[PDB]
């Protein structure tokens, strides 16, 4: 049989690091917005790393560093995300905790509080994969590796879009772009094309255990947070590929 | 004044009472690290550059290991800017401002001791920076992260949140602290001018200033700002500091064998 | 406009290394008095260091060590009288928690339990101020940065006098020290002489953005704290220039 | 007079590691006990560290390793085993905890969560006592230890066997093994032989301030620790000399 | 007495079971560090006393560390004292006493630790003691706080709250650990005396005696005291220790020379 | 089977009227040591009537009234007893709570607070059984019913004697009482002669269906309510002939 939950009342939530860029115009609505969840579940809040990762790896990569270099540095800006947001909400018994406590403590934490805030990278340091010079196993997927192993009763991914498009709805092609309001993931590995989401994300999904679906809402609009932690469909739904039990 | 009469204050009297404060003013002087010499590594004005800068320094840093111990921190820079920014919009105070920043000068001091890490120079940290002593002796440098370890008891600036004390001055307060010899703070432009060169000329190059003299002048902003000149003025050890164009090929080296690039800047 | 207010509940209470000195006489009757304040406040209970940092500088300062060694020799000091507190009211769910944990993750400890003990030194360590010989930013001053930065509801610094006076009451001068009941900071700052509380205060009061007073009380005289927290006047209030929002 | 008591209201219980050594036949209804003592008693509960620590004795000795190498790799087995069985009592708020924590935290996790889940071992480490080449001071006395220095309400040893009998149930002598309802432990202490606690243990009750009994029960036995931890009499119970206040 | 016998017993017996303890007793001893000296420099004897003391120890372990490697453990002294006096008086057991007492150990550590920073000489410490091996190597020496970290689990005493292994213990214990070919306590008396010489006179100097007879003699208090006696009986590797006075030019020096100052007490 | 246990990490403990009775000399150690006890269990405290109802019997039995009328009437006073001691734990969050609320709210009432006061007497009003002129069913009795239909981990009955004995240890024959540390309901039962338990307790022993033992201790003795509920025996245990499941 598959493994067993070990927090099956947790609800995860990625708050995407290109969210929190948009600075105090973004995150006080999301801020004001979480307060308000806070009496109706538990949540593990887990944020991104955003623009800031795009220029150390700008740096790093002309200085010809390896991915298991890039990788924890990128991490480190998430890290500072979650400093950010768990300040805003420090007055609601809010705190920011690193992955040791969020590996080996957090049913304690959960317990004594009513949300933690964590970073959404995984702690692959020196050991993230070879292949590209891009570190693969990001924000998307670290999020998701720790809902699936706790058995949370879900993941949602809040970003600055709707959902996933057919194309970048802020790239080159944004004019083809169509939105999916559902998928696979089995379907969205086969394409080529940027997502809103870590192609790594999409391979973790194949081998998961617990999570059946996962949202991607749009957090710039109050409310669809909210909604999405109610199971309504409102970004888009990416189906993994568990059967249920 | 004795040994005894200053055990004896210190017994009886307030850290405040000005006669305990002379007493303790006339101890002995140990210097910890007196044959070292403190570099700081601009962070918006070197590393953030990327190879072009990065990498001739790297150069120097090995050369010069040779005959000179040296302690070498980073700054922040352009991430740290981008973190104050958010973080000031949301109406966040300095000591929160102040971790943020510190994570910046981390990843920028990682980055650099891996280009290091060939030679045997280490990344050394934590509250004891216990790693120094030993990495000194057998490979003459560390690397460091400059930013200081003042978190949420960074004291404000009179006004706005942005941490006053930041990577110029974690490195100076090193440099201080341990009884160096030097300080040289490695940045992208020959020295100090009469006015900053990067936004108008007839800028006038200053070789040699002192603090009074600076604020006096009217100085303001300027590539080293206040908050570090008035630590100079207070120093026991450390009563001059040098600032290099890390931009130009050997200048570090060139200040190491005591040449007078670039501009002194003296307590007093 | 100024920054928020991290944690606008919080009460921050400092006590003084001298009391803790005094042992047993002193302080069982501060723990009972700390006991019955839990069920009304959430309490931050800050540690300085009394006589063993004196100690500690005669050798260190006989050593020749600079004053960045004897900044973290005192504050270990404090860190001792903060476990010997501490130890006092585990039976109340109180522990001690170190400068990290205080700085990150005060909110969710003060969600699990009443009250938390811990130094009130800052971890100024190998990077204190030059300029005297004596380390300047000592309890009173790490207090107070903390409880400003929070924008904390108060902060009570708990000594073994009754508040100011116009000369040490325990010093040469005894004779006509006189009582202040109230001052401000910046007129002490202009004044020569030692006070109860670190120069550095006064300092850091200038540039204050939340905590427009602070009162200095008898922790000696059983229920003085109780009516401080309660914003009675029962020691030297210092004014601190923070002018109202 | 003799010391306080730090936690007088905590329950200490030390999980045998051969306990936990059965698998999920014996660490299921385990567990699904200890659920159930959650909402009455608060608990600290210690695993010791069974048959992977005679591995490691069998490897260290083999390599000629000091007394003081083989009691921290000892130790590192029972935490493997706390972070198994806090693992499944994660759902109800519970987390292993490690030995700064639990020396210096202890009372504000009990306030956070009902239950916490540490090692038994003490962190003698290098520091272990020289004489046997097998480590002195393993998982019974390093539970015993704590147990007495918080002044808790009890110590119950959770083990594979009824309680102590006069010679080893599973060893040779078997067939002349008689039961002990109630011992000493300076009748234990006086006797050669093997025993199912530490001999150690045995010494540290001579010096204890505030444990009078230990009870020996079987945690195969679905009901005995529940029972114990009510006083009830179900294995056997060591006297350890302390006298009533 | 195979290697496979005591596997079997190791998988089959309690470890309690006398059989057992003697299969492993018969276990191979390797010794880790077997050229390395232990010295303990005292704290109320040595570095409570300030920079008269200090310093000219300092000189010593500087030139002892061309010939000789050295693991160097301090003591804790008089503010640890203080510290056992404020807990011990509102009733707190002697595992809050110890935590306590390393505190003044690890402060004792740090000051000896920078002014041997220059020379190269760290401070270690962590439950690895990971600093150890690569120090000893390259220096030949390490600074380490000498208590034990039992903390909360500290055995107390028959009688009282104070922690009865306390940095004598915590020394010893590490130089039997390590194998080490020999331990030196620095304190400030010559050595063993037949009564303790600070308290009364006609006390003779004992240069050589066994743990047994200090007992029977009913040599109480004493420079070491019971607790870290009865560990060396119990000892697999260092079988005696030496006392020597390091207030005494040299004596540091020529106890590492195997001149035989001060008092070697042996297990047996 | 026997019925399940609704409460089985309750404890109940039940105070005699006539340790109310001494005033404050009894009620502030008895209070003491209560509050001591608030975080090791989660308790229901249920007063008897003492004197006061002796008084009201006086009174009704001399105007003729019937047991239905008497039993109502001494219910009161235990009621009184209830409110006086709930006020004392006020502080600690304790209030007195009627019948209606302990037979359908209490689990929601111990789940906002650590305990609650209650009437030891039963609601039988004026259905209260015929043959005595004495209502039965008193404290003793109704704290036994309310314990064993909760499944009450224990009910520990507090008097001012330190158990039973074969006389009235302050009656005429006091000379002839021994004390009986141990006994069983059914012996009791077929005893004539006063008991300082009701008759009735040993009625409905005989029918229940999972206390096994009741312990009488001296509640003027301090410290042994707490032992006690720790399963130390310090009173008389009466056995109820429940045998274990
Ligand atoms: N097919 C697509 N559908 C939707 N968005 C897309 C697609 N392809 C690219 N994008 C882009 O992905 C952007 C999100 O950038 P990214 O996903 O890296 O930010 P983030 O998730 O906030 O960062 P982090 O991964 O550090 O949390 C969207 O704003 C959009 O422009
Ligand atoms: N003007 C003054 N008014 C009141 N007290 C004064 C004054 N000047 C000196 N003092 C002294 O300050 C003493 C307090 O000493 P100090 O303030 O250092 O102790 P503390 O605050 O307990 O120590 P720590 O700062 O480590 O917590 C008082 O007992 C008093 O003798
Ligand atoms: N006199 C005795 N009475 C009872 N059991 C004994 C006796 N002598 C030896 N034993 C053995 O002790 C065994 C328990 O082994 P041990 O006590 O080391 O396991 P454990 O306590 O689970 O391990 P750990 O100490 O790591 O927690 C019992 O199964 C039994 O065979
Ligand atoms: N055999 C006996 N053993 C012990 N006490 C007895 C015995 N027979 C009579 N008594 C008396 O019972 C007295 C207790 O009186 P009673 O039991 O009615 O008080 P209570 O239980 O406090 O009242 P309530 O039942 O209203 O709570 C004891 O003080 C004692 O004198
Ligand atoms: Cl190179
Ligand atoms: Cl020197
Ligand atoms: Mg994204
Ligand atoms: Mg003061
Ligand atoms: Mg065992
Ligand atoms: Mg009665």
């Amino acid at each position: 049989k598959r493994p067993i939950r070990l927090l099956p009342w947790l609800q995860v939530v990625k708050i995407g690091g290109r969210v929190m860029d948009r600075g105090a115009d973004a995150i006080l609505p999301l801020v004001e917005e979480l307060r308000k969840l806070l009496p109706e579940h538990r949540l593990l809040i887990l944020t991104g790393a955003g623009v800031r990762a795009r220029h150390v790896f700008s740096v790093g990569l002309d200085l010809g560093l390896p991915v298991g270099s890039l990788a924890p540095l990128a991490a480190s800006e998430a890290g500072q995300n979650g400093h950010i947001l768990a300040a805003m909400l420090a007055s609601e018994g809010v705190s920011y905790v690193e992955h040791p406590t969020v590996a080996d403590q957090l049913a304690i934490h959960l317990s004594a509080t009513r949300a933690v805030v964590g970073s959404a990278f995984p702690p692959y340091h020196h050991h993230e994969f070879p292949g590209s010079r891009i570190p693969p196993h990001r924000a998307d997927t670290g999020a998701f590796l720790l809902a699936d192993a706790f058995g949370a009763a879900g993941l949602t991914i809040v970003e600055n879009v709707d959902g996933i498009y057919t194309a970048d709805p802020n790239g080159p092609d944004r004019g083809q772009a169509r939105f999916l309001p559902e998928t696979s993931a089995t379907d969205l590995a086969k394409s080529e094309g940027p997502l809103p989401v870590d192609r790594a994300l999409l391979d973790v999904m194949a081998t998961a255990r617990h999570i059946e679906r996962v949202q991607v809402v749009n957090g710039l609009v109050p409310g669809r947070l909210t909604a999405a932690l109610r199971g309504e469909h409102v970004g888009t739904l990416i189906r993994t590929g568990v059967r249920p039990a | 004044n004795s040994t005894a009469e200053l055990e004896e204050l210190l017994m009886q009297r307030s850290l405040t009472d000005p006669q305990l404060q002379a007493a303790a003013a006339a101890a002995a002087d140990f210097r910890i690290l007196p044959d070292a010499t403190v570099i700081k590594i601009g962070g918006q004005s070197v590393i953030d550059r990327g190879r072009a800068a990065v990498y001739p320094l790297v150069d120097e840093i090995v050369a010069a290991r040779k005959n000179h111990k040296l302690l070498i921190g980073t700054g922040a820079g352009t991430r740290a800017r981008h973190l104050y920014s958010i973080a000031a919009g949301l109406g966040l105070p300095a000591g929160v401002l102040a971790q943020l920043g510190s994570s910046v000068a981390d990843q920028n001091a990682a980055m650099l001791g891996q280009l290091l890490a060939k030679h045997g120079i280490p990344v050394v940290g934590g509250a004891g920076l216990s790693a120094v002593p030993l990495s000194l002796a057998e490979v003459n440098a560390v690397v460091f992260s400059g930013m200081p370890p003042y978190k949420l008891w960074m004291r404000p600036a009179a006004e706005g949140v942005i941490p006053p004390y930041r990577t110029d001055a974690g490195c100076f307060l090193l440099a201080e602290q341990f009884g160096c010899k030097q300080m040289i703070f490695v940045k992208d432009e020959d020295g100090l001018y009469t006015a900053n060169p990067k936004t108008s000329k007839d800028a006038t190059f200053i070789p040699r200033i002192s603090v009074d003299e600076m604020k006096a002048k009217g100085l303001h902003d300027s590539i080293l700002e206040f908050p570090v000149l008035d630590l100079l003025q207070s120093a026991q050890h450390v009563r001059e500091v040098q600032v290099v164009n890390g931009l130009v090929p050997g200048n570090l080296t060139r200040a190491l064998a005591g040449e007078h690039v670039g501009t002194i800047i003296t307590a007093s």
